[PDB]
């Protein structure tokens, strides 16, 4: 596929998550990982992950809380650098 | 979970997260421990900040907690750096669970320690300053309580990626049982 697909949480601790996705068939220049409490009790945050990876660790989370997590992919193969269809999941820690 | 090769990687990740969490916890314990030295020094002089009794009440079992978690962290770290299906970590978790008596003593005393420390921060001049820059004091005193409550959660999170064919499985399951029993008794 041309864009990241099949985002999922594959492991967890009470305050951290390992997300994983299917890497696209392009050279990814940069990933941006976005996450925040789905209900807005704390702000949305972002961090960067190298394009050679297809997993990311999110730490410092609150236990027993709903989070929304989104992966953005930047590639010089993409018309406007960022891919046309970022992928999101919800997860309760 | 059914792919044992993926499970091996997931188990390493959980153990890496436990290491990072222990690092953070050990730093908070150290933050509590550091003012004990000058406090105990001044207590035996004619210008004490807190009496020895107040020190023993507030800081009860903090050195002991530090020792058992330092033992656990130092034992676990090299095993994660040499990771394979052959690696076994279960005895470390059993050993920590065997030491839950330290936590029982700490939790039993927490309310008294919390009150004693809140009094002095509201009234004592030098100790309120100490509790203001702890590498607050009352925030750190809750760390052992908040954490042991999550002990069965982390053990379950590790067992989720440990197959029944691996000899760590019965050890981790037993540590979880003992930890569940401890939480039930509290």
């Amino acid at each position: 596929s041309s864009v990241p697909t099949k985002l999922e949480v594959v492991a967890a601790t009470p305050t951290s998550l390992l997300i994983s996705w299917d890497a696209p068939a392009v050279t990814v220049d940069l990933y941006v990982i976005t996450y925040g409490e789905t209900g807005g009790n704390s702000p949305v945050q972002e961090f960067e992950v190298p394009g050679s990876k297809s997993t990311a660790t999110i730490s410092g989370l609150k236990p027993g809380v709903d989070y929304t997590i989104t992966v953005y992919a930047g590639s010089y193969a993409y018309e406007y650098y960022w891919g046309p269809s970022p992928i999101s999941i919800n997860y309760r820690t | 979970e059914l792919d044992l090769e993926k499970g091996l990687e997931m188990r390493k990740w959980v153990l890496s997260g436990i290491l990072a969490s222990e690092e953070t916890y050990l730093s908070h314990l150290e933050a509590l421990l550091l003012p004990m030295k000058p406090l105990k020094a001044a207590a035996t002089t004619s210008q004490p900040v807190l009496t020895s009794q107040q020190i023993e009440t507030i800081f009860f079992k903090v050195p002991e907690l530090y020792e058992i978690h330092k033992e656990f962290y130092d034992g676990l770290f090299p095993r994660v750096q040499q990771w394979s299906h052959q690696q076994r970590v279960g005895d470390l978790f059993q050993k920590l669970a065997s030491q839950l008596g330290v936590y029982r003593a700490f939790v039993d005393n927490y309310g008294v320690a919390m009150e004693m420390a809140e009094k002095c921060c509201q009234a004592n001049a030098q100790f309120a300053e100490i509790s203001e820059n702890l590498r607050s004091l009352e925030t750190l005193l809750y760390k052992p309580v908040d954490r042991v409550t999550r002990s069965t959660l982390v053990l379950h999170d590790l067992l989720k990626h440990t197959p029944a064919s691996h000899p760590d499985h019965p050890l981790l399951q037993d540590a979880l049982r003992i930890s569940q029993n401890f939480l039930s008794s509290i």
